[PDB]
């Protein structure tokens, strides 16, 4: 019965062709009498091809190949959470076995127009400089961008930690759960991050999704479309998601390999052409879903690693291109101590703006562009001319804003106490405080909030939104602190 | 036994026709029996009709269509243990020196996969290596990764064999070097240099063992030594559960001859013809080396850069794996900064307030810092000269010309080309000097006095006797 | 019978395709029925790939091809030794047929890590800069690296020259035969070189092949292998060897043309992959054998021309990479008449300075230094203005060791020769002579020393090395000539 089966003509660099399998579906799942894994990619008259997510050694002439039926699948539902898993979502941190919801494909079509719903709810990261200057929202798909070691990671992290706030609680319509996709990264980076994420008692609440620069580009290509099926069987359900792609670049990277392999002909900076189709068909994934659709969401982080800071290389502005905006995080702010080195004048959020904390944006108001002024003013000031009126006040504040901004990794803030200091640095109350003990001003300011006026900050958290009595009794535990600071 | 005839013959690639029923499998070693000794060949593929393309691991001249190969029945096997130490093994595990078989009990595949996703481990152990501009800007770690970049003649040879002094001997455990690609003349100066340290001895224990496969090596040799060189790292790391330190000298030379091998296997190109698979070619090697629980594995691995071309895609493959980098500008080296290590492109996970401490961490920032503005003057200087800049930035060039001309430091393995005998300065040593220049403390003392000294002493000692001549 | 003969299937690109040879082996040498020769590169299971040492036109499709059944091999011995060859060693000088002890094949694999030795003895090269700044060992490689015309070849010719001196006494073991590879040089070019030898009876004690501009690529890859093949029976058999790759630059093009008519896959510069191979195969094959092995050596300079002095070229990068220093001339020195034009501080000797002679190793000291340090205080005082005393007798002397390195073509000096020349120079005592009077010093200097002094000249050559005594006595002869002069 070659209907069901076949037998493999040739094997090496990873594809084998098959003869028989006449019935297979293209892009379906065979499995080998060796046991590795492979997706028929191409049918063809007399052979089918296949792409082998294991090693090839393994394989040999003859060996028979045995077609599953399915496409290209991985198991889905909340028994994933809280385990590591390869690209085919077989469990790798070595506990038992995982529990699924069913399965879903790799390859789904992303909702179209009519379910999706535009983006009004935020996912509060608790990074001061996000939060307040490019708000995410729940749905968004902002991307994250920047040099190699200059804080991508972190910022995710981060997020995903500041999460720990809302899933403890009952409220499944504010909890965020959380999928990770290494692709590329060493197994050592990896585990590091999962045995983080387990001093945070943040796995319980995440999935990691792990294809090791170690294995083969099938599964470096394959990891992020089963993550986002993951990702996508919360929003379908109408629970939230948030997934992170900590390099799509090394996923671009593996699909050359594979397309080169395939002998299909590259294209510009010899990515294959469809490079775009395979991102932009990935990242449309990430929704939000209309009432009637349940209101679910996907919000997705892509990371891209720029050489040189080169926003106009053919990948980044490929991504730009998709990812309803950008995080840009700069090596000379980095590498100046400025963490998380959030250039505030090229990140913008497209669409996260509608999604912002209204107390956060009541507060925050102009800072966004006025830090961008401050950055321009600074830039022609150390020449050093003279910095008369205000130039000389705008670098005082810009100064303190900056000091404000940067904060210590693995420490997200709430947004009630993001709120009195962005309200305290926007105000000026902070331009009679010296520069070196403003990371002292947040610390105790925040203990004074939250020993003397901790109603304010619980009327802030449970409403989200400043009354004009709330605004000024915030005025006044700002201005009596001060006095005394 | 298995046995097939040869049916084609193309430099380094042999295709055998097996006419049975059961095939060698991917990465099975195949034998040929030759005027000489014996050819090995590796398993590639299998194209059909039987048919299985190999690569060889010597000179493929004389072999006859229809000669006899006879599968041995697994991959290419190495001899691992405390019986390698001290002795000299080629690509296929075979004594090179004179001195017998290496009668090792165990022998083992060159083929693994990488430590499981439970066997990680990972440190932040800065390795004192006694260079002023590593210790400062780019520590090492100890069980980490560390890559040498540079063009032709740069200095990162003799950057190992400086490295090999200081710290090899230091070290508790054993050593592996593995020359891939390089000249057989550094390969016999380093076992002479080995000998007369005592590291070898012939009659005695040793603490290294070393693994060539030269520039005078066939590709599959080439590309295949490598994985010997990490087979008896890992099994020093895992079975003995020693701490290593892993010397590859060249593993630019492994990727090349993987392309070099791609051109005849027929792949179409990635980049400037380099292999498809150029990436998990990488990653298979470089995920081995990795430590674990079961012990530390350090390695200090030399990178050729072609045509000192950084954005090669075999450098810029390699950069994604180490955790600390040193860069060797060719420009430095011609300015006579010996050992050559840019201070900027040069990089450190280790360079962390948390790891180095803050004071390190804040003279390394402003060492960066400054050189850094004086790399952003350097065309208006070029056009202008220094009289164009302000005050500030006539005293920042000034102070960043005296850093970056005190980061030279005379190697003891090429006081031959100095005449200045070998300094080692210490990490806190270092850190109080550049800080001590920092503060500005030493302006007045010439930028000579500053060149080519092992720390801010011999900088005054220096500067006196300038004075005084 | 198609096991010992075969007929031409096609002709094109310098490749034919043979049907039958079916006992031919790997490289092994066929004979076309044309006379043409060629080596069997790639073999098929229907068919051999051989590529011609020759011209197409001598080939036709259906011609019989036969195996000469042995691997393209060379002549071999003493009896080369006076003539020219082209690249298989047949005679090309019609002065009769060559004597031969033996064939070596062109590829054979270099001399491995043990039977090696340290360079310790030197190629006495007879040029001033060479001998005091980059010493050469016996076994060494140096790379002569230059623009065009930049005197690359005069450089060589004159280390073949300076060996007559010892090639007609009686110690074989300071003998050093002669072997010159000209690679797509001229045939007129070439010609006028054997002219120079034979007229200034270096010839017979010289070996040189040819395969000129005309020759078939194949013909000028495979030159410099049977050189080298040429120069391995002095190394095995106990003697020394000097082999000169007159352009190895020339043969990396002709392997392009080669490689590319192959379809092989172009890399960086359109240079096929393994073309670093092609030169480190060759480069190998230069060493010093132990004295187990005999003690013979093999001593290589290679040649590169690069194109606007652009050391950083892929050849140029490739052959620094393999040789064991390299020999740069300026071509901005060579027009300022500064000749042989070596540049202090970027050429220099890897291994050769263990091998330097002793007593040009105490006289010039840390001249190298001294020179490329002066280079660097003469380009800013070429504008400074206010010249201390210390940059002033840095100029002084730089200018004295300057003029005193320059040396005519064809004029290489004795080493107890050289020896007061450098004493001289390092020891300042040029420094009251006018600056163009120091070459009527050097040529008036020596006439004195011989004719008075010769004892001390004796003495260096004999011992060659100097002793306190000597160093004082070369002190007062210098003194006593400076005083008079
Ligand atoms: C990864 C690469 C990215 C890529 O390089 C980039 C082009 C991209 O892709 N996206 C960035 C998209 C939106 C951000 C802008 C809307 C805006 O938020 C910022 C602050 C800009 C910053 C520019 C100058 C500051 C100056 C003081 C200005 O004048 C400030 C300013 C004042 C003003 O008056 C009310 C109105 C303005 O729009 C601006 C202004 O544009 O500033
Ligand atoms: C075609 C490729 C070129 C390639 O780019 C180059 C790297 C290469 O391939 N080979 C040259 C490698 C080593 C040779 C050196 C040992 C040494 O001979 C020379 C003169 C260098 C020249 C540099 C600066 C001069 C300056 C006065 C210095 O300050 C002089 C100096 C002083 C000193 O004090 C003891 C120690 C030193 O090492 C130096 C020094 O480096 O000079
Ligand atoms: N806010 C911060 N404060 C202090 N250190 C930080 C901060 N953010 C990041 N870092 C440190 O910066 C270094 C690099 O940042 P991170 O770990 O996020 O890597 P990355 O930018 O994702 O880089 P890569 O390309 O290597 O994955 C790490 O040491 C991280 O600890
Ligand atoms: N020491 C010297 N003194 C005077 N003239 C010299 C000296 N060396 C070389 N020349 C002359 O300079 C030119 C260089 O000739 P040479 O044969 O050395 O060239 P080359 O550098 O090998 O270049 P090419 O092969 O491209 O012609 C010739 O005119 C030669 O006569
Ligand atoms: N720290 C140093 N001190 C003194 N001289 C040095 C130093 N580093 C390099 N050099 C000089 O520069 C050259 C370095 O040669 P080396 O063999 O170390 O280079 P490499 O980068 O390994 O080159 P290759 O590509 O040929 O393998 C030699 O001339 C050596 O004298
Ligand atoms: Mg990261
Ligand atoms: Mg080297
Ligand atoms: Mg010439």
């Amino acid at each position: 019965n070659l209907n069901e089966t076949g037998r493999v003509l040739a094997v090496g660099d990873g594809i084998a062709r098959v003869f028989g399998l006449n019935n297979i579906q293209a892009e379906e799942l065979v499995e080998f009498s060796s046991g590795v894994k492979g997706m028929a990619l191409n049918l063809e008259p007399g052979q089918v091809g296949i792409v082998l997510f294991g090693s090839d050694r393994l394989v040999k002439e003859g060996e028979l190949v045995k077609r599953t039926g399915n496409i290209v699948d991985v198991p889905v539902g909340p028994g994933l959470l809280g385990r590591v898993v390869d690209a085919l979502g077989n469990p790798i941190d070595g506990k038992g076995p995982i529990d699924a919801a069913g399965r879903s494909r790799a390859q789904v079509k992303a909702p179209g127009i009519l379910p999706r719903r535009s983006v009004h709810e935020p996912v509060q990261t608790g990074l001061k400089a996000v939060d307040a200057l490019v708000p995410i929202g729940r749905g968004q798909r902002e991307l994250i961008i920047g040099d190699r070691q200059t804080g991508k990671t972190a910022v995710a992290l981060d997020t995903i930690l500041n999460q720990k706030r809302w899933n403890n609680g009952s409220d499944e319509s504010k909890k965020l759960y959380c999928v990770y996709v290494a692709v590329g990264q060493k197994r050592s980076t990896v585990a590091q991050l999962v045995q983080t994420l387990e001093q945070h008692d943040a796995m319980k609440y995440s999935i990691i999704v792990a294809a090791t620069a170690s294995e083969a580009a099938p599964l470096q290509y394959l990891a992020p479309f089963t993550a986002a099926s993951i990702g996508e069987w919360f929003r379908d359900n109408g629970k939230h998601a948030l997934i992170v792609y900590d390099d799509l670049s090394k996923q671009a990277v593996a699909y050359r390999q594979l397309s080169l392999l395939l002998r299909r002909p590259p294209g510009r900076e010899a990515y294959p052409g469809d490079v775009f189709y395979l991102h932009s068909r990935l990242l449309e994934r990430a929704a939000k879903l209309s009432e009637k659709e349940g209101s679910g969401s996907l919000t997705a982080l892509p990371v891209i690693e720029t050489q040189g800071g080169d926003v106009s290389a053919y990948i980044p502005t490929n991504v730009i291109s998709i990812t309803d905006g950008q995080i840009f995080l700069e090596a000379e702010l980095f590498y100046k101590g400025i963490r998380p080195a959030i250039n505030v004048g090229l990140s913008v959020s497209r669409v996260g703006s509608a999604a912002q904390v209204k107390a956060l944006k009541q507060v925050a108001g102009s800072l966004k562009l006025f830090l961008a002024q401050y950055r321009e003013v600074a830039a022609f000031a150390q020449f050093g001319s003279d910095l008369d009126a205000s130039t000389k006040q705008t670098l005082v504040r810009g100064e303190r804003l900056t000091q404000l901004l940067k904060q210590n990794q693995y420490s997200p803030l709430a947004t009630e106490e993001q709120v009195p200091l962005i309200y305290a640095g926007v105000n000026g109350h902070l331009d009679g405080i010296e520069l070196s003990r403003i990371g002292e001003f947040e610390s105790s300011f925040l203990s004074y909030l939250k020993s003397n006026h901790n109603e304010l900050l619980t009327e802030i958290r449970e409403k989200g939104e400043l009354s004009k009595e709330l605004l000024a009794s915030l005025k006044s535990a700002t201005e009596s602190f001060v006095a005394t600071f | 036994p298995i046995t097939g005839k040869v049916t084609a013959v193309i430099g380094a690639i042999v295709d055998v026709h097996f006419e049975q029923s059961e095939l060698p499998a991917i990465l099975n070693a195949l034998e040929i029996k030759t005027p000489q000794g014996k050819l090995v060949l590796e398993v590639a593929q299998h194209l059909g009709e039987n048919t299985v393309r190999t690569i060889a691991m010597d000179g493929t001249e004389g072999l006859v269509r229809g000669e006899k190969v006879l599968d041995t029945g697994g991959p290419i096997s190495v001899p691992v243990g405390r019986e390698t130490l001290g002795r000299i093994i080629n690509v296929i595990g075979e004594p090179i020196d004179e001195r017998g078989p290496i009668k090792s009990k165990l022998r083992k595949p060159i083929h693994a996969d990488p430590p499981s996703f439970a066997e990680q481990s990972t440190s932040a152990e800065i390795l004192e290596t006694g260079i002023k501009v590593v210790d400062l800007l780019a520590p090492y770690a100890r069980g980490g990764k560390i890559g040498l970049f540079g063009g032709a003649g740069v200095g990162k040879t003799v950057f190992i064999q400086e490295l090999i002094n200081n710290i090899a001997k230091a070290h508790g455990g054993f050593s592996v070097f593995t020359g891939v690609g390089e000249r057989t003349r550094e390969g016999n100066d380093l076992y002479r240099e080995m000998k007369e340290t005592g590291v070898i001895n012939l009659e005695g224990e040793s603490k290294v063992a070393l693994v060539f496969g030269q520039m005078n090596e066939p590709p599959g040799a080439r590309a295949r030594v490598a994985l010997t060189g990490l087979t008896i790292a890992e099994y020093f790391r895992d079975e003995e559960g020693q701490d290593v330190l892993l010397f590859i000298d060249n593993i630019f030379r492994f990727t090349q001859a993987g392309s070099e091998v791609s051109a005849l296997l027929g792949r179409i190109p990635s980049a400037v013809g380099y292999q498809p698979t150029l990436a998990t070619d990488m990653g298979l090697l470089q995920e081995r080396i990795t430590t674990t629980k079961k012990g530390s594995v350090t390695s200090v691995q030399a990178v050729y850069v072609p045509a000192d071309d950084l954005t090669d895609p075999a450098p810029a493959t390699t950069f994604a794996h180490l955790d600390a980098t040193t860069v060797l500008s060719r420009g430095i080296s011609e300015l006579g900064i010996y050992p050559a290590v840019d201070p900027l492109d040069s990089k450190s996970r280790l360079l962390d307030a948390a790891v180095v401490g803050q004071e390190h961490y804040d003279v390394a920032s402003k060492v960066q810092e400054t050189l850094q503005t004086y790399k952003s003057l350097q065309d208006i200087i070029a056009i202008l000269g220094m009289d164009e800049l302000s005050e500030q930035d006539k005293l920042t060039v000034e102070r960043a010309r005296k850093i970056q001309r005190f980061l030279s430091q005379p190697f003891a393995v090429a006081e031959v080309f100095t005449g200045i005998p070998g300094k080692l300065v210490r990490l806190k040593d270092t850190v109080a000097s550049f800080k001590a220049v920092l503060e500005g403390k030493y302006d007045n003392i010439p930028e000579h006095a500053f060149y080519m000294v092992g720390g801010i002493e011999d900088v005054v000692a220096k500067a006196e006797k300038l004075a005084a001549e």
